[PDB]
RNA sequence: CGCGACCUCAGAUCAGACGUGGCGACCCGCUGAAUUUAAGCAUAUUAGUCAGCGGAGGAAAAGAAACUAACCAGGAUUCCCUCAGUAACGGCGAGUGAACAGGGAAGAGCCCAGCGCCGAAUCCCCGCCCCGCGGCGGGGCGCGGGAAAUGUGGCGUACGGAAGACCCACUCCCCGGCGCCGCUCGUGGGGGGCCCAAGUCCUUCUGAUCGAGGCCCAGCCCGUGGACGGUGUGAGGCCGGUAGCGGCCCCCGGCGCGCCGGGCCCGGGUCUUCCCGGAGUCGGGUUGCUUGGGAAUGCAGCCCAAAGCGGGUGGUAAACUCCAUCUAAGGCUAAAUACCGGCACGAGACCGAUAGUCAACAAGUACCGUAAGGGAAAGUUGAAAAGAACUUUGAAGAGAGAGUUCAAGAGGGCGUGAAACCGUUAAGAGGUAAACGGGUGGGGUCCGCGCAGUCCGCCCGGAGGAUUCAACCCGGCGGCGGCCGGCCGUGCCGGCGGUCUCGGCGGAUCUUUCCCGCUCCCGGGGGCGGGGG
RNA sequence: CUAACACGUGCGCGAGUCGGGGGCUCGCACGAAAGCCGCCGUGGCGCAAUGAAGGUGAAGGCCGGCGUCGCCGGCCGAGGUGGGAUCCCGAGGCCUUCCAGUCCGCCGAGGGCGCACCACCGGCCCGUCUCGCCCGCCGCGCCGG
RNA sequence: AGCCGGGCGUGGAAUGCGAGUGCCUAGUGGGCCACUUUUGGUAAGCAGAACUGGCGCUGCGGGAUGAACCGAACGCCGGGU
RNA sequence: CCCAUACCCGGCCGUCGCUGGCAGUCGGCAGAGCGAGAAAGAGAGUGGCGCGGACGCUACGCCGCGACGAGUAGGAGGGCCGCUGCGGUGAGCCUUGAAGCCUAGGGCGCGGGCCCGGGUGGAGCCGCCGCAGGUGCAGAUCUUGGUGGUAGUAGCAAAUAUUCAAACGAGAACUUUGAAGGCCGAAGUGGAGAAGGGUUCCAUGUGAACAGCAGUUGAACAUGGGUCAGUCGGUCCUGAGAGAUGGGCGAGCGCCGUUCCGAAGGGACGGG
RNA sequence: CGACUCUUAGCGGUGGAUCACUCGGCUCGUGCGUCGAUGAAGAACGCAGCUAGCUGCGAGAAUUAAUGUGAAUUGCAGGUUGAUCAUCGACACUUCGAACGCACUUGCGGCCCCGGGUUCCUCCCGGGGCUACGCCUGUCUGAGCGUCGCU
């Protein structure tokens, strides 16, 4: 149960903050879990999604064992687009269907210097937390 | 409500004539809200009848002796299996409902230890019942931070906090109370008496110092003693079925005499 | 209009009383704030008494209460002088001092002199310089047992 | 006449500064009604309130007695409880209405003028040199300028003070710069940034699962984390978070330590001698307002107008007489207290789009009035636009097919879709407007999932089939009762009773055997406070 | 809705009762709750009334000591009449083979003790009026009782 | 006149019926009609009184109709009168 | 002979009274009563096989006898009548379908109301013990919103007047062109300005809405364009007047006053 | 029979009730408690590739710098030595407005210094800096048959 008096548990306040968070909070919010192999390798559970990571779709009409590369991340709509998930409209042109990152798992990451810095920081903090828990 | 809600406008009644209902009306202007009826409880918009005021008598005071009497009654009723079961608590496996454990549990630090202790004492069925009872509240209370409701679980009375509160904090339905600071609001949830309670050895020892015996006053309180019994032998079955009262009775007329 | 039988009443609600209403919904918050300030000051003055300076014995000035004994505003100059305390040093070493009070009698004066002498015997005075002590000072060994005391110093008893 | 001082008064786009206006919830100073009540109404009341004017701060104002009291006396201001709806005022009608004492929150005291003493010992500004300078300061040098004797600074203020002599003590305090170490209330001050546990496990519903069942014997995994929010319904374990005296980084502060420079030479007691106070002010008369203040509580105008063992107060006017208590007409001062404005937050037994702010939305917006000003209506497709390609009739609006969707029985003011009212279909009826109550009859839509009519014991008879009854033995369990022990008593009696004390708690019971401390008395006698018995 | 008052009802305590203001509880999910104070009952209401005020301020009944007792002791104790729910007593009376003879329980003339309450008669306290005598002393009086 | 104590029950007309007592209290304070009695008035469905009963507050059978007349007052029904 | 809600008999509901009865369900450990005209003991004592027996009793419950039942203003009681939220509780319900809404379906209750079936709907809801209230509508010339009959009705009648042909176009009484007949009649139905309007001006396009018929048209809508100054005006002067300083008044924002209680010229030929 | 009218039901309109949702209110509490001549509050006008409103901003005009963060913004186009967001200490900040040269038409000036004409010799054009009231301390220049002193 929350005991900090300076953080709110009000439903309307939380929803307002969620729906008007700025883009650099949207990046934090749209994070998705790593695969089992990546989790065991990096000792990290979740990672904010980037432009060209690939994904397994876990829930929804498009769940399956297809590795799909993300094409772009629409933070305004809280959505990512995957190069394989898509549907054709009336005229026949094909448009991407939005998938929320929370229903998404990374197969392997795009290892940029900032990405590996973030991974090492997360792993170090988790390991020191576990060592304190010892 | 706001002290000036409904009175923000400036309106006068058109008065006799004009074939209108003789009520204040928004004056002038080329707007829908013009000549519409401003004040009064019967008008759209406008003031409520008898606006609620912040200086309502929200709080009440109860006599200290009455509070202590209620606490004593709740404590006494918590020791009767019939009342505790009728409160809904599942205690059919509990070895002894005035449940007392040693002071070693007062130093528990992890939730797993508390869960194991509950399983050993066979009170885990009440926690399972609470888990099953966890549901969604009905009505407009959902949009007012009262989204989720659940059943009350057992109470745990301790004497010193040595991680006891942290250990049992996360288990749903468990209510922790210090033995020196009991409150009726948690001892008798609902106004109904007979909540299931689990005592520690130190708290059980301190009980009779807190509230005194029949022949000894309470040491920790200034001058308090247990409330006197109005009737001692409350076994009505005996009081009827005893020879000395049955002797002084007339024969029971039990033949019906219909019209 | 009067009913059958009852009391004549004079309610004082003929003014705009609803505009000047003092609700007490901030009473618990006020108590919490006063407490916090109290403990903050008690921590601020580290070994000094939390209540404050000692005060004197006085008699309530009325036929209704002249049998009772209060805590006064401060010791007067006659009492300080006959107890051998300077009026300026008393305030800085913890004795409340006022110059308004007279002394018509001798019993009260002697009682307050006894109080001041007891206070001198009881207080522990820290070095003006922590390294080198001075003549009018307390030795080092009893400094280790200097602690704040709660409530008024030497409380008044009837 | 001229030249030179001083006085008084001008002029500047002279050098350098300062004020204006706004907000105004809370505060201070003025001015200040009438609705209303009195069942009329003029005094009263509303009310020193609304409106009007001025001036601030983070609080303001008040404030260290020209006080309260009459007691065995208290002792600045402010705030709460009580005094108390009381003393009192009032066409003594309606109504109005304090204060002292007492308990608390907080608690802090001080400074001038005068009287005097010190060679004006004082202050501001310009130039140069040295320090750091984003709150313009410190040191030095200037035969630099000015203020000021029509009075600056040190000592000093009613609690007395000063000077001299004699005894006693007899020095580290503050400031301007520089560096250092550690600490910082509940948690180590504050602020910011980045991170930290556990199922998308196996089946099964669904359009979509966060649903349902299971996960052994570690009763899936975490839990100091089962608040909340998001995600295609309903999630402790998907994600953000949540808990944690959890982690890392950056910045600012406060407290201590050290160094340099600068100022400072300071106190207490006794004796002797001196000195000591605020004027068109107090006070009196009158007038007007105000107050509970009543032969005048407070304020103000006018007239009169002081004294120094004096003056003020002592709640009924006056004279005489003793007592009590302060020292007016100069000044500063935090805390407790107030806060419908502002910034940033937390919460709710509140409202849920005719409600709640007027305003959930391009709302003080559209719009009205010359202007002062007045002032709305208006939320909802869908999980995702997947927002209907294409064919066909029409000039087109608009349709029929086709298609998306779980659903178009959600088609762009699209969730649900009521009533009033209307169109059409079906049934029935119809010349005393219609409608209605009671009683039947007739016809209908649906229902009984009606249409050979209930079941239940105990027997009698017949056809069957079982590992089969009663009685015994073994073991266990329970109920009831009478011998051995044990526990409790809102019962009694006793003991040489009790860890050292030979238990604790209390007592308006005692204590020349008690003891200690304090005061009085010439080591001694008596009283008081505490401890002991 | 708030405040005041009256009465009726329910609960706690009871000649008392009540922490509402404040404080102590590691402040803080609930909790702005709850607990505690007792040398924090100041204070309010109640326990005493009456008078404008100075003020005063709530029983007495029997025997021995000087009835034509001055006046000390021994006592006994907060009235009396009527009506009074209940309780006590109890003449008599409640069965069966008879007879002697009990136990226990129920009945019941009359007679007791009489709750609350009502009515009436007395008594006591304060103001006021009339009559009349006596007593006390630190100050013997425009004194006090 | 008041006190005490004592003795007398055939409960001293008929009929009927439990009674006494205490708080708190709403609405009302425009009335109207009829037999009889009665004042003013030429008189009135006028104005004003006394007694009783009604209407108002009340439906039902009758007076064809009807606030007051005659009968009778009321829970939902069957039979009889 | 006929009939009222009157009277008599019977059934049922309720109220009131009896301050009525029942703890006695006393069972192989037992013995089944306290209805019977007569105040009170089925009194206790001592001497001459088959193992068996319905319901009950939420005592705030159940049962039995009688009498009675009008009602405005008004008073009281009970509501397992209803609405919203809170503390408890139902191992409650619910995407295998909640709320809400509709119904010629089946029922319950005297009633307030409620329970099922069917349909629509798509995400929450209710029972019981308590607590709280902004808690129940037929009216108030009630407020807001919506919709009728009237009614395809009143009406589209002030200022003489239109007709022929062609073009465009789906579409012509109303547009455009040509022809004819008319009116305004120079104090105009003409040509230009001021005030006011503010893009209405011009070209192209459209025909959803508006132009109270219609439109191929418009001052409508949609795209674009358009206002050129030494000499035309403003700009300068002063008029009636308005308004600072000095001064005066004023609690005060300020007001009076305009030469009046003012050291009111910052200019110049020339000379040094 | 048919029309018309009435009733009930099905369906379809009309309308927008009910129910369920809620980035909004209301109320209570907490900490802080800060505007302006170095130009405030308020108003006006402008600023986007496509932009009317709302919002943001000021000729550096839906924003510059710096720091943190670390790959987007998005309706369509275009193009890691750091995109976008956030923070915000550097810089900038049009016209009115206490509003300040005089007035309110944006009209008319004055003084000083620069750049064009000149080649300062004056005009003219452009640019920059000053030019409000009251008041304080000081400076300078003064006035007075005001009080005096030497000639
Ligand atoms: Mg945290
Ligand atoms: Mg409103
Ligand atoms: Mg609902
Ligand atoms: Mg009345
Ligand atoms: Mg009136
Ligand atoms: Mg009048
Ligand atoms: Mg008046
Ligand atoms: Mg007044
Ligand atoms: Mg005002
Ligand atoms: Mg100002
Ligand atoms: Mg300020
Ligand atoms: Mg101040
Ligand atoms: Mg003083
Ligand atoms: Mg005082
Ligand atoms: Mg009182
Ligand atoms: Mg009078
Ligand atoms: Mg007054
Ligand atoms: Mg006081
Ligand atoms: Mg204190
Ligand atoms: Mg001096
Ligand atoms: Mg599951
Ligand atoms: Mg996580
Ligand atoms: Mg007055
Ligand atoms: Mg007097
Ligand atoms: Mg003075
Ligand atoms: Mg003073
Ligand atoms: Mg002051
Ligand atoms: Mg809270
Ligand atoms: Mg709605
Ligand atoms: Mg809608
Ligand atoms: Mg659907
Ligand atoms: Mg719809
Ligand atoms: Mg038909
Ligand atoms: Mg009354
Ligand atoms: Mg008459
Ligand atoms: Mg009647
Ligand atoms: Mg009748
Ligand atoms: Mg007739
Ligand atoms: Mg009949
Ligand atoms: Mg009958
Ligand atoms: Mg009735
Ligand atoms: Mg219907
Ligand atoms: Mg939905
Ligand atoms: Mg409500
Ligand atoms: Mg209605
Ligand atoms: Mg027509
Ligand atoms: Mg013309
Ligand atoms: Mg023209
Ligand atoms: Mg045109
Ligand atoms: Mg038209
Ligand atoms: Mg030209
Ligand atoms: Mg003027
Ligand atoms: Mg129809
Ligand atoms: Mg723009
Ligand atoms: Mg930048
Ligand atoms: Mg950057
Ligand atoms: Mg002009």
């Amino acid at each position: 149960m929350k005991f900090n008096p300076f953080v709110t548990s009000d439903r309307s306040k939380n929803r307002k903050r969620h729906f008007n968070a700025p883009s650099h909070i949207r990046r934090k919010i749209m994070s998705s879990p790593l695969s089992k192999e990546l989790r065991q390798k990096y000792n990290v559970r979740s990672m904010p999604i980037r432009k060209d990571d690939e994904v397994q779709v876990v829930r929804g009409h498009y769940k399956g064992q297809q590795i799909g590369k993300v094409v772009q991340v629409y933070r305004k709509k809280y959505v990512i687009y995957i190069e394989r998930v898509q549907r054709e409209k009336a005229n026949g042109t094909t448009v991407h269907v939005g998938i929320h990152p929370s229903k998404v798992v990374i197969t392997r990451l795009k290892l940029d210097k900032d990405r590996k810095k973030i991974l090492e920081r997360k792993a170090k903090s988790r390991q020191v937390g576990k060592e304190k828990g010892k | 409500v706001s002290e000036l809600a409904g009175h923000q406008t400036s309106a006068e009644s058109w008065g006799t004539g004009r074939a209108v209902a003789r009520i204040p009306r928004v004056r002038g202007g080329g707007t829908h809200r013009s000549g519409q009826g401003a004040f009064g409880n019967m008008c759209r918009g406008g003031r409520m009848f008898a606006p609620t005021k912040t200086w309502r008598r929200w709080h009440r005071r109860v006599n200290t002796t009455q509070k202590r009497y209620a606490i004593c009654s709740a404590l006494a009723a918590s020791a009767l299996p019939a009342l505790v079961m009728s409160k809904g608590h599942r205690i059919e496996e509990v070895p002894e409902l005035p449940l007392v454990v040693e002071d070693k549990v007062e130093g528990y630090k992890k939730t797993k230890e508390a869960v194991l202790l509950l399983k050993k004492l066979k009170a885990w069925n009440d926690i399972k019942k609470v888990y099953a009872s966890q549901r969604m509240r009905a009505g407009k209370g959902k949009m007012r931070n009262r989204r989720r409701i659940q059943r009350r679980g057992p109470c745990v009375i301790y004497n010193e906090d040595n991680g006891i509160v942290k250990a049992f904090r996360n288990i749903p339905g468990i209510t922790l109370l210090n033995v020196t600071k009991l409150n009726i609001l948690k001892l008798a949830p609902g106004g109904h008496v007979g909540r299931f309670c689990i005592w520690t050895e130190s708290a059980f020892r301190k009980l009779d110092d807190l509230y005194g015996t029949w022949r000894k006053a309470a040491s920790l309180k200034s001058n308090y003693n247990l409330p006197m019994h109005k009737m001692l032998n409350t076994d009505l079955s005996r009081i009827l079925k005893s020879p000395e009262i049955q002797r002084a009775l007339r024969a029971p007329r039990k033949k019906i005499h219909r019209r | 209009a009067p009913s059958r039988n009852g009391m004549i009443l004079k309610p004082h609600f003929h003014k705009d009383w609803q505009r000047r209403v003092a609700t007490w919904f901030n009473q618990p918050a006020r108590k919490i704030r006063r407490r916090k300030a109290r403990q903050a000051r008690a921590r601020r003055i580290a070994p000094r008494p939390a209540a404050g300076p000692i005060r004197p014995i006085v008699r309530c000035p009325t036929v209704r209460y002249h049998t009772k004994v209060r805590a006064g505003r401060g010791f007067s100059l006659e009492e300080l002088r006959v107890a051998g305390i300077h009026k300026k040093v008393a305030r800085t070493i913890g004795i409340s001092v006022d110059p308004r009070r007279r002394n018509k009698s001798t019993e009260s004066l002697q009682a307050n002199v006894q109080r001041l002498k007891e206070y001198r015997s009881k207080l522990v005075l820290f070095p003006r310089k922590p390294s080198a002590p001075k003549k009018g000072d307390s030795s080092a060994e009893e400094l280790k047992l200097a602690t704040q005391l709660t409530g008024p110093v030497m409380p008044i008893r009837n």
